[PDB]
């Protein structure tokens, strides 16, 4: 039988967050890809 | 005006799904690293 394989390890990881003096609260951004892990 | 940006994972795309050959990246110290901060400029200045 016929089978497509597709590479694991989709997009990257980016870590949006404001200063260190304002908060600690951090905002992921995944690229390219859709709501996964959480 | 702006450029293709293009964001290059040196970790995947020198070895791939490896962690072994991954730790061999490691012993070439910052070459991963800056470069994918120099694609990263790069991407930023297309945005400016
Ligand atoms: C945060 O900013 C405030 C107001 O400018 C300043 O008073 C304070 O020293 C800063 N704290 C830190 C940790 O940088
Ligand atoms: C993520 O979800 C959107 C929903 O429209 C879909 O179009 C997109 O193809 C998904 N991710 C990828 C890279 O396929």
């Amino acid at each position: 039988e016929i089978l497509d394989i597709t590479p694991c390890s989709f997009g990257g990881v980016s870590v949006i967050t404001p200063g260190t003096n304002t908060s600690n609260q951090v905002a992921v951004l995944y690229q390219d890809v859709n709501c996964t892990e959480v | 005006v702006s450029m293709t940006k293009t964001s290059v994972d040196c970790t995947m795309y020198i070895c791939g799904d490896s962690t072994e050959c991954s730790n061999l990246l490691l012993q070439y110290g910052s070459f991963c690293t800056q470069l994918n901060r120099a694609l990263t400029g790069i991407a930023v200045e297309q945005d400016k």
